[PDB]
């Protein structure tokens, strides 16, 4: 339900904010992507 | 062998990969022995 | 890269025969040149259109997340 980030090798949805620096829980690799947009994207088919 | 001297963070091993994404300098360390005399 | 549907110069689909054509290869052990043949790949340009192609993306999902 819900995610804001996610880890470039260890892929678990994070979910932050200002303060709580940008790494994860457990593997620093403080990298992180930022997970796909909730409205649905369209293409032409051609 | 590289690694990166962060602060508020310890000295990852850096892998090129990451210095690539986080604009960092696959670079590592020299070190001499002095003699104090 | 998968395996490109349909052939770019004439239009015969050749999305499914990449699994049977690399397998009349290793298995059935045929050569290339017949195996299309055998996949009902008359004329060159759906020929050139197997026999050329490079599968990347076997390697694409060789890495991870
Ligand atoms: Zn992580
Ligand atoms: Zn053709």
């Amino acid at each position: 339900a819900t995610l804001k980030y996610i880890c470039a090798e260890c892929s678990s949805k994070l979910s932050l904010s200002r303060t709580d620096a940008v790494r994860c829980k457990d593997c620093g690799h403080r990298i992180l992507l930022k997970a796909r947009t909730k409205r649905l994207v369209q293409f032409e088919a051609r | 062998k590289p690694m990166v001297n962060e602060s508020d963070g310890v000295t990852h091993a850096l892998y090129p990969q990451e210095a690539r994404l986080r604009n960092l300098t696959y670079s590592s360390g020299l070190f001499v022995d002095v003699k104090k005399r | 890269m998968i395996v490109p549907v349909r052939c770019f110069s004439c239009g015969k689909v050749v999305g499914d025969k990449w699994e049977s054509y690399l397998n009349l290869l290793q298995e059935d052990e045929l050569d290339e040149g017949t195996a299309l043949s055998r996949l009902g790949l008359k004329r060159y340009c759906c020929r050139r259109m197997i026999l050329t192609h490079v599968d990347l993306i076997e390697k694409f999902l060789r890495y991870n997340p």
